[PDB]
């Protein structure tokens, strides 16, 4: 395999991301991301109190962290100058370049406009950006134009395991757009990330699916492969579905 | 007094309660003078006579360590949030 | 990996099959099921001469043929009664045990009853069957109890790339049924495969698939993955859908 | 005489024509005859004084193994099919 996306000195390898905020067990979120062949470590802080998610300092003395990219998320955020002052908590705190920049409100869906706007700002003050939006060919260019890393678009709402809603929006948006495109919401199967792949993904990442398999090892594992046939599926140039 | 805002996953420590009172004028007579009435939780936040790498400490939402860290001016009706780095989704 | 079907002696561990009626060149073929991981050769007879498939006698100097399970097929056959004409004569000439039993007219999709008599005519020989079915239950319970050994169901219509039409029929069926169940027809991709692997399918039978991708060999070994990853899912029994 | 039914993918051998013509009382007189017009056939349907394994033989739809192989009894007026194992789908 090959990096699909390099930002610095940093490699991007794994075609899976794993989102954690959601385990309460050390050992199996240091198990998952070894399932899943993960290479990114996500991190945020939580000024409101959203969740109850596992401390670094217990999650260091357990896992290799320094074997990882360590990226930033403001996805607990709820306010655009929320998710700005996280950013900055972030970059000031442990040195984070790289920033998972997630702009939502209280419908846990991103916020097209204001990710933008949080973009130009934090883009300004030289931070790498990989955003969350929903599957808008403007919103795209505009945030490709400002010098984002790569982009994540949503297939479908968050934590529904309904896969990709508009499949043709994701395929039109990933021809049009020169930088990598990470498919993200609502995946919840191998199935969906081989279907992500073969709409021209580079990349996918998931989270309620692990949590929520009867097996999160197992589906880690599954979704590893399932990103790699995917791709090569991808590559292949499939045959043309006959329709009516 | 000095309102210490004391995060969920800590709240252990603290009796479950999400918030405590006390004095001080350092960051560090603040945490002293909590871990008296709460034992455990000075361990969570200080590490060889240092702030914890991953631990945040806040006055009335200033960052400590751009203004001393442990030595940082608290005054009386301050607010002392304690903000620890966290996994992510 | 551990077999998904045993006949007498024979263990079939590849979960791609892989059908090779529609090569002309023999170096592809071998070249396709090195790629698929395919361990079954698929033999037959053209008595109308319906296509210009390859001479077994060409394949065997180029293949090593001893290292595969031969089945036999009589899907080039347009009756019943040709079927099973065309499946005594591989019995005979090449002492073919297994059959992949095909009955259809001339719109190229299994006859279920025609499939259902030849089959008890088959059994009562002890020819041992897998035979092709559209997803019906009363059909697929007949086949069983007359001892075959796995069914295969039809996905959507041959070569038309459509992937899986009713997955909640074939869902249903495979939890009915005992015997494996392989999902055939009109796979046009891998990310099919993870699709048919998450409704229970022991296996999936690919051909116009490897025949018409751009790079035959990329998605053959795309399928192979794919139908690993597809397996793991399953048995890590994947989260519900949250729809309406 | 004994008309010979060849499958498309020997037909290259025989000028591209689906039917020859032929005179013989074995299976082997009738090859041999055929043989003789088209040259390289023969090799495709025999080896070392043998039908190839891959390769069937029918005379009005009766598969001559049962019944002599190479010697198997050809009258005037037969159908003759040359029907070889090949790849399935």
């Amino acid at each position: 395999d090959e990096p699909w996306l390099k930002i610095g000195a940093r490699e991007f390898r794994s075609r899976i991301l794993v989102g954690i905020e959601q385990y309460d067990s050390v050992p199996l979120v240091r198990d998952v991301l070894n399932a899943a062949g993960a290479d990114v470590f996500i991190t945020t802080v939580d000024p409101d109190n959203r969740r109850s998610s596992l401390l670094l300092m217990d999650l260091a003395d357990e896992l290799p962290l320094d074997d990882f990219t360590w990226i930033g998320t403001t996805s607990f955020a709820r306010t655009k100058e929320s998710a700005l002052r996280s950013a900055r908590i972030l970059r000031d705190s442990l040195g984070i370049e790289i920033l998972k920049l997630d702009v939502r409100g209280d419908d846990n869906t991103p916020d097209n406009a204001g990710t933008v706007e949080a973009a130009r700002e934090l883009r300004a003050e030289g931070m790498e950006l990989l955003p969350f939006i929903l599957p808008d060919l403007a919103t795209a260019r505009a945030l490709e134009e400002a010098g984002c890393a790569a982009l994540r678009v949503m297939a479908s709402p968050v934590a529904s395991g309904r896969g990709i809603a508009n499949p043709a929006a994701i395929r039109e948006l990933i021809e049009q757009i020169g930088i990598p495109v990470v498919v993200e919401g609502g995946i919840g199967s191998a199935r969906h990330v081989a279907e992500a792949m073969e709409l021209g993904a580079s990349a996918t990442l998931v989270n309620t699916a692990l949590v929520r398999a009867e097996s999160p090892l197992l589906m880690a594992a599954a979704m590893r492969q399932a990103a790699l046939a995917g791709l090569l599926s991808y590559e292949s140039g499939p045959m043309p579905e006959v329709a009516a | 007094a000095v309102t210490v805002s004391i995060p969920t996953i800590l709240r252990t420590h603290t009796g479950g309660e999400k918030s405590v009172e006390a004095k001080g004028a350092t960051v560090l007579e603040i945490i002293d003078d909590v871990e008296s009435r709460h034992a455990g939780i000075k361990a969570r936040l200080v590490k060889e006579e240092k702030l914890h790498r991953f631990i945040n400490v806040y006055v009335n939402d200033e960052d400590v360590r751009f203004s001393g860290g442990l030595e940082a001016e608290v005054k009386d009706g301050d607010t002392l949030t304690i903000l620890p780095a966290v996994a992510g989704g």
